[PDB]
């Protein structure tokens, strides 16, 4: 999908997030561990408590990965290939979880950034995170 | 008997199979708890794809490795065993296997095979119905059977949507999805819905069913092969049944 | 499982503060905009294409309002949801044949519009509780047609 | 109708209760309770011709059905003549199981009983119900304040205060549960709450909802001279009993006076001080911590079997005076203010009167805000004595007895200067500097609440004119001493103002010339404090004993110590002295030691205080008069 | 023949579109495989459409339909017709219809550049008119080469070129060009390399802008840091004031700014509370340039306006030139009156406003070591001009005086008669003589105003290493023995250093010169780098009056009465802690005991704190005559200041090497009685408080003094810990006794 309109909107919205993307990524993860405790079984050795450095940094990683993705959004699978194989094959992460974290990440951006969350962006942002969580899942087996 | 559903029709979209209008759809589950589709082709045989059958397996696997790891359901909750499986001798171009049952399934209102066509129905614009047990918008295996209506898309448009050019030596993988579909003369393509509905993980093995209104008969024109679309890429790709009819008849005779 | 008292209490007190004449209709029309295929069930309304049309059409908010009320009734009795919604579940499920997964899609977009209005005061524990509620709701609403 | 339909009940307590089975084409089968509501039950009860005043859903002693479920999603309007004329999907097509088979019990109301068991009274305990002579309990699933309040109301015990269990005899588990989904709360009975379920369903492995209502143990005070003083008697169940002085702590008396809205505990009095009680003595110790809102929530301990006698009944005195009235108003919320003191009503003096005092008065009388304080005997002067009590409210107190009161030395009130008020009469009408650690309102470290915080003043430029401004602003008279160098100890927080140079005419400290808010170089070791002329202090001075609490009683006032005259001094006054010093309840007046070479100034005599006040400062007396006492007029006392 | 027709289709005009060729009555297209500006030039000439502007694949005009007539053409562009370009033949191609080339020519394009909403005609948002409509360009990748091309095209000055939109709104409508990145020599922006026309992801919040300047209007200043060298960085560009955002702001960028203002280096992002200035709504963003630049404008890719930053507020700097100390009028550079330049003016500091810790930090920043003494009363001469009214209330651990907090003096005039002077501990006047470089040579030290050669008897390579390292010459390679560089014609210094080899300065090593052995004239050091004191009285308990005795070589002995100066007396009394000065008493004739003397004629300059540093005669044990014994009395450790008599006044006591005051906390008539009585004045009449005799200076040495009035000395009274006071000088105790 992802028309020009969508792409533009997602870029413009993800820019205005900027350096706060990392802390949101962690806040997003925290919500996820609170909402769906089963995903904790994917992070055995991590400290999962509030604002844990391990959570906070992994969140900074998912944030920068995402910013990278939006920097060149017209080819996602080359950019994310190594993460494709990392989550897909080695870690074998069950595809429901990407849609979980996707939605928690939408709640998080909504809560912290009320003014930019007009419907058009909520739309193309959900499409965008769809397209990514797909590109990560399609090497599942 | 071909093509006579008791309740004929009028994936992350609408069109719930409420009345059970696709009695030829079967649900196969792999050893690692994945649900995919299959298509009843006679009272003892079903069609599916080789890739579906090769799930939870190495690329170098035989028939006796794969056979005991499968689980198969027909109708609503009726368990059905398996006598044997016959893979197509070629799998780089014909992603297809046939499963043969030990006994004949009882035929009724809820379980009935779709007919194999004698005509080529894959003309651009014809809208067919694909029913499936695959994953929904939450990327979870659907709780109820659903179906969508999709139109057949231009083959060249599809080739361009996946591959740089239609000319062989200029092609480069440009699939918005990591895994590349198999495209050749044995396949055709079909666009997604118009209310933005498409197929996704687990829909492979389902029939591209065409309802022929002159005779009121439903025909399996394609078998969905590349099931990794998620309304993110543009077209699903189906194997042309006309191009494997002879192999099917031979396998059935044998 | 049963809801711990301070979850249900923070939920109800917040729903008290929730303006009941607008949010539901915006959540509904938002479901319409992000996942346009649901328009099929509501397509008697008119054009569901632009965001201004969806947000303006009085029947969109009329339905959202009635559904949000039904949800208030849910939050009212959280242990027996099935019986309370059994008929509504029949109306949507038996007559309309809406796929019950779009309930959660709406419930999720709902929590989003919820979060949209309440900003920072809608905290991860409060979200996790409302998710539990709109889950139990989605299930009870999905109870028909096994 | 159609193809042979009939309805019956099976395995009922009566022929019109039980699991409901419908015969269709000759065969009986059951119906699922999916969507089964009170209209459906009412239609069923009506069809059998039984009373429909009370209709329960569910299967009591009724087995699970077998075979077909003929009707599903039954939804009646209550007017249908038969259950098979209500809405349903179709016949024999269902998803229900025989665990969801509907049942009914139809009753006229004569057999449903409700009682509380195991909570020490009939109005606290586990909620037990008896329906068709079957005992069960109400489940806490869905149990809120509305359901508890309906149950509490049915027993006439008022409102439910707590869902708490109290360790007592435990009751045999009833295997049958009542589920209430919700009532509005205006119902007269829990059974009048809608859509309640009797048995069948399992609640949840947590059960046994227990309650304590506000009428579980009800205290009262009897036999004191004011409503906030007397012997404590508590009704537990329907019987009143006294409590022993050993079984009633200071914390329990504090809880009682707060619950009774009588303020703070002033004294506990053993030995049947208010007379012996009569009848039963409670054998339970309340081991409450004292922060508890009600004695019903205080833990009770079993008596070690000690026998108390009514000679040991506990008495309590709390701090509030409540007997204030308006006289000669056109409304009960306007009039001249009359106060009852020493048993006599008299007009209050207006010499220290304002709108905050009138506001507090209007609020205590539940008359809203004060609208005006008419000067003059607009409501008449009254024919009685004029009380010269000066209240010093902040305007935030709930009761006049919570306000500081001064009566010693108060100036003569002219007959026309009587206090009066007009209140709004509608409870919908609405509308700082302090001294700390000085032992009274008029001495201590000066702290100002400004910009949301308390802060101190530096002693830099701190002079007598600044202290005079402070003392005048508080009504404390003249400044006697401006103490620097943290004489009363260091304060805490910001120093707001520094290098104060008041001319002594400014109405507010921040109108004086200063360096400005928060610009200061001082530390709390230099925090200024004041002692004004209205600072009063009490002591006993003895020449012959190290006993700080036995001696001649001297008060410091207006800068000097002086004796109190023995004239009209009562044993009540001696009790006050002994309590105020924390020595004992009683004491004796000793003959004065003649061996003293020095006449002392006396300030006041004939001081007569009722029972209740804790300090001599609260005791009415003669005006301030500095005279030389003779040694024979000196009061020397020894407390026990 | 004449059966060849050309047209452009779907490009909005006849001079833009997909290439369609009519051959044998059928239209068909041409693939863009191996397509270039020469093909477009042929097409644009054939249509009389002017110059070529753009070529594009099918993306801009959509796919064509029919035959592809030509493929992999190789023309130079000097052909009368496109079918005269080199081709493989009609209907020979490898292309599909997704590669159908299209072109836009200048007559179908219509390009113009203007500035909009500028402060001047040479600043503003860049707008291009294309085919009649104006639109903006997104700043994605917009750089200084693009700005230089734009400035050149406008005929504006190109000496200084800024990017960004100053007070210019967001554009509307089309964004025509995106991520243009040329080489900078191109004559027009649409002649630089760019993406396909009309294909972009930018929105109208991203619009490129330029400001072209000759440099005469760019101003930089610091405000609110009390001087031109500290404060918020304010910029004025085209007469618009703004501020630099701290995003990407490091010490390197700050150092570039500090250098541009000639304030030396940036020391701290510190803020200094001094002026609360109106928020400028306009921010400058930098992008990590190296720090060796001469001007912030020389930094690459700096952006002027257009972006909002949130959490990145005001960037302020304090450079070392905020306050620069020096010592003036002392005999050595590390001794003198302290003058500090604050802003561009030098000022003296008042003796009340300059602590021991501040003098230590100041000389350390100046690398002069530790404080030895503070001297009031213009001891080093009067300062000139303005006196700073600010107290440094520093703790003494700060790396620079610019970092210690300062409080403004409450209203009061200090005069130069109260200018503070400080001497700290390091000796810096050491030199190498007759080296081939200034960092090798014979070592000469200047003492008593004269340069002299150091003796080599203990001069090792570690000492020489430390000296050359101090001189930044790396390691010592050798210490050549003998006067290889000559002996010099002066006196040879017999000073014995005792370095560990880790010291930074020669003045940090322990030095002994008293009694030091002689040195033969030929044994001079050269290098090529790559004791107890007492006063003895027999009759009185008085630690501060007596015969001067030194413990040395296991025995106490007298010093011989000879050549001792008041400077020497000051040194002994300071080391003994008695006073700055004293008088030599006549010796008591009543002592019959002759004492061993160890050393005499000890003569030290001003500066040394210990006798070990004082030059003398060699060690010689002789018997003193009673007439040769030196008895001295230094004045008292306690004085009265600013009183009408020597026994009334503010109480000052000498401790820890400084004068200090006494807090009036517990101060009573018996304490004052003891101090005056110790001075031998009669009974105390009054103990005054609150600095009745004026405010004192320096540390409040004693607080909560609690004498009994029968102690011999205030040092014998119970008190709080020395030098720990919560009092201010407002609380200075004073006395008036009879
Ligand atoms: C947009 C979604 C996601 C992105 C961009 C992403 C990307 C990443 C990144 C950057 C890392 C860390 C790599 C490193 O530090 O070397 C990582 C690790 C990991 N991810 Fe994700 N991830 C996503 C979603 C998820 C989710 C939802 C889960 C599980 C519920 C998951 C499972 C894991 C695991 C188990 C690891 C290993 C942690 C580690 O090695 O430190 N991923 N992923
Ligand atoms: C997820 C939360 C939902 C709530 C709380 C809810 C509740 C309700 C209620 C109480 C009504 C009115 C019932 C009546 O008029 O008798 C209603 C109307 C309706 N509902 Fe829903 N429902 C939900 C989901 C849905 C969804 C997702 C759809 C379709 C995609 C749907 C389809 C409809 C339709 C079509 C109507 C209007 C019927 C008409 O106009 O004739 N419901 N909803
Ligand atoms: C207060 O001042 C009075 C005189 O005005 C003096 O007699 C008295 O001692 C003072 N109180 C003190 C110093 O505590
Ligand atoms: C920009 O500033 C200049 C100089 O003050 C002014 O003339 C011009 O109108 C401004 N443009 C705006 C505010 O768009
Ligand atoms: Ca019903
Ligand atoms: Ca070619
Ligand atoms: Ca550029």
């Amino acid at each position: 999908v992802l028309s020009p309109a969508d792409k533009t909107n997602v870029k413009a919205a993800w820019g205005k997030v900027g350096a706060h993307a990392g802390e949101y990524g962690a806040e997003a993860l925290e919500r996820m561990f609170l909402s769906f405790p089963t995903t904790k079984t994917y992070f055995p050795h991590f400290d999962l408590s509030h604002g844990s450095a391990q959570v906070k940094g992994h969140g900074k990683k998912v944030a920068d990965a995402l910013t990278n993705a939006v920097a060149h959004v017209d080819d996602m699978p080359n950019a994310l290939s190594a993460l494709s194989d990392l989550h897909a094959h080695k870690l074998r992460v069950d595809p429901v979880n990407f849609k979980l974290l996707s939605h928690c990440l939408l709640v998080t951006l909504a809560a912290h950034l009320p003014a930019e969350f007009t419907p058009a962006v909520h739309a193309s942002l959900d499409k965008f995170l769809a397209s990514v969580s797909t590109v990560l899942t399609s090497k599942y087996r | 008997v071909c093509g006579k559903p008791k309740n004929p029709a009028n994936i992350l979209g609408g069109h719930l199979d409420a009345k059970g209008s696709f009695p030829w759809q079967a649900k196969m589950v792999s050893h690692h708890n994945l649900t995919t589709g299959a298509t009843l082709i006679n009272e003892q045989w079903l069609l599916t794809t080789a890739k579906n059958l090769f799930l939870n397996h190495s690329e170098n696997a035989t028939a006796k490795d794969i056979a005991p790891t499968l689980t198969l359901y027909v109708g609503k909750k009726q368990l059905v065993e398996i006598e044997k499986v016959v893979l197509h001798p070629n799998y780089s171009q014909v992603d297809i296997g046939l499963i043969k049952l030990k006994q004949k399934v009882s035929v009724n209102e809820r379980v009935m095979p779709i007919c194999l066509p004698s005509k080529d129905y894959a003309e651009v614009g014809r809208v067919g119905y694909v029913s499936g047990w695959g994953r929904n918008a939450n990327f979870k295996f659907t709780d109820h059977l659903k179906y969508v209506m999709l139109p057949v898309a231009d083959q060249d448009q599809c080739i361009r949507h996946y591959e740089g050019s239609t000319v062989p030596e200029k092609k480069t993988p440009k699939s918005p999805v990591g895994v590349q579909p198999i495209l050749n003369e044995h396949t055709f393509c079909a666009g997604m819905s118009k209310y933005q509905e498409d197929t996704c993980y687990g829909d492979a093995g389902s029939a591209f069913a065409v309802h022929d209104l002159e005779e009121d008969t439903w025909y399996a024109t394609g078998i969905l092969s590349f099931d990794k679309s998620c309304a993110v890429a543009e077209y699903g790709v189906y194997v042309k049944v006309t191009s494997i009819q002879d192999w099917v008849q031979k396998t059935i005779a044998e | 499982v049963h809801l711990t008292p301070e979850e249900k209490s923070a939920v109800t007190a917040l729903w008290g503060k929730v303006n009941v004449d607008e949010v539901g209709g915006e959540a509904l029309g938002r479901l319409l905009v992000v996942y346009p295929w649901t328009q099929r069930f509501f397509e008697s309304f008119g054009d569901l294409s632009t965001p201004d049309a969806v947000m303006g059409n009085p029947k969109v908010k009329a339905h959202g309002k009635k559904v949000l009320g039904a949800f208030s009734d849910g939050l009212a009795h959280l242990d027996n949801l099935k019986g309370t919604f059994a008929t509504l579940s029949e109306l949507h499920c038996d007559k309309l044949h809406v796929d019950p997964e779009n309930f959660r899609l709406l419930g999720n977009v709902l929590v989003c519009v919820l979060a949209h209005h309440f900003g920072k005061e809608f905290t991860p524990p409060v979200q996790a509780a409302y998710q539990k509620v709109v889950a139990g709701v989605a299930n009870a609403l999905a109870h028909k047609y096994h | 109708k159609g193809a042979d339909l009939s309805l019956r009940l099976v395995d009922g307590v009566t022929e019109c209760s039980g699991r409901l089975e419908v015969r269709f084409q000759g065969e009986w089968g059951t119906i699922c309770d999916d969507g089964w509501d009170s209209y459906d039950a009412a239609v069923a009860c009506k069809q059998l011709g039984c009373p429909t005043a009370v209709t329960a859903i569910g299967r009591v002693n009724a087995s699970k059905g077998f075979g077909h479920i003929w009707l599903d999603s039954v939804s009646c309007q209550g007017h249908e003549p038969a259950i098979w004329q209500c809405k349903h999907h179709e016949w024999g097509k269902h998803y229900c199981n025989h665990n969801e088979d509907a049942g009914v019990t139809c009753s006229d109301g004569s057999d449903l009983e409700l009682r509380l068991r195991g909570g020490g009274s009939r109005c606290a305990g586990t909620v037990e119900v008896e329906i068709q002579r079957l005992l069960g309990k109400v489940c806490d699933r869905g149990w809120g304040l509305k359901e508890a309040d309906v149950v509490c109301r049915q027993l006439g015990c008022g409102s439910a205060l707590k869902t708490s269990y109290q360790v007592y005899s435990k009751i045999q588990a009833t295997n049958t549960w009542l589920f209430l989904s919700s009532c509005n709360g205006n119902e007269t009975s829990l059974w009048d709450c809608k859509n309640w379920q009797w048995g069948g369903l399992t609640c949840d492995h947590y059960e046994e909802a227990k309650i304590t209502c506000s009428a579980h143990r009800e205290p009262r005070l009897v036999g004191g001279d004011i409503p906030c003083s007397g012997r404590v008697e508590v009704k537990h169940g329907d019987t009143w009993g006294s409590i022993c002085d050993s079984d009633f702590s200071l914390e329990a008396a504090s809880v009682l006076c707060r619950e009774l809205q009588c303020g703070t505990v002033v004294s506990i009095l053993g030995g049947a001080h208010f007379g012996e009680g009569n009848g039963q003595i409670w054998a339970e110790e309340f081991q409450c911590e004292g922060h508890e809102s009600h004695l019903s929530l205080c833990p009770v301990a079993p008596r070690p079997e000690g026998t108390c006698s009514h000679s040991r009944d506990v008495g309590v005195v709390c701090s509030r005076y409540t007997e204030i009235r308006l006289v000669n108003g056109k409304t009960p919320c306007e009039g001249r203010v009359e106060l009852k003191t020493l048993g006599a009503w008299g007009s209050l003096c207006n010499s220290h009167w304002d709108i905050e005092d009138a506001h507090v008065l209007c609020q205590q009388l539940k008359c809203g805000v004060a609208l005006s304080t008419p000067g003059g005997a607009r409501f008449g002067k009254g024919n009685g004595q004029i009380w010269r009590h000066m209240f010093h409210c902040t305007g935030t107190e709930q009761h006049m007895g919570d306000c500081p009161v001064t009566a010693l030395g108060a100036s003569l009130c002219p007959s026309e200067q009587v206090a009066s008020v007009i209140c709004s009469g509608n409870q919908s009408q609405t509308l700082q500097l302090r001294l700390v650690n000085g032992g009274g309102r008029c001495a201590g470290r000066v702290e100002i609440y400004h910009e949301g915080s308390w802060g101190t003043i530096c002693d830099d430029s701190w002079d007598l004119s600044d202290a005079h401004v402070v003392c005048r602003q508080l009504g404390c008279g003249e400044a006697i001493n401006a103490t620097g160098s943290a004489h009363f100890g260091e304060g805490t927080g910001p120093i707001w103002l520094d290098e104060m140079k008041c001319n002594g005419k400014e109405s507010r400290i921040w109108q004086c010339h200063s360096h400005g808010w928060g610009q200061q170089n001082c530390r709390h070791k230099e925090d200024a404090g004041v002692i004004c002329s209205e600072f009063m202090s009490l002591r006993l001075t003895s020449e012959a004993s190290r006993e700080a609490c036995a001696g001649r009683l001297e008060v410091f006032y207006n800068g000097a110590w002086g004796t109190v005259g023995k004239s009209s001094m009562s044993e009540t006054t001696v009790g006050v002295v002994c309590r105020q010093l924390g020595c004992a309840d009683k004491g004796k007046i000793n003959p004065a030691s003649l061996d003293k070479a020095m006449s002392i100034p006396m300030w006041v005599d004939n001081v007569q205080c009722p029972k209740g006040p804790d300090t001599l400062w609260q005791c009415p007396s003669s005006p301030w008069e500095k005279r030389l006492a003779s040694p024979s007029e000196e009061t020397w006392i020894t407390c026990d």
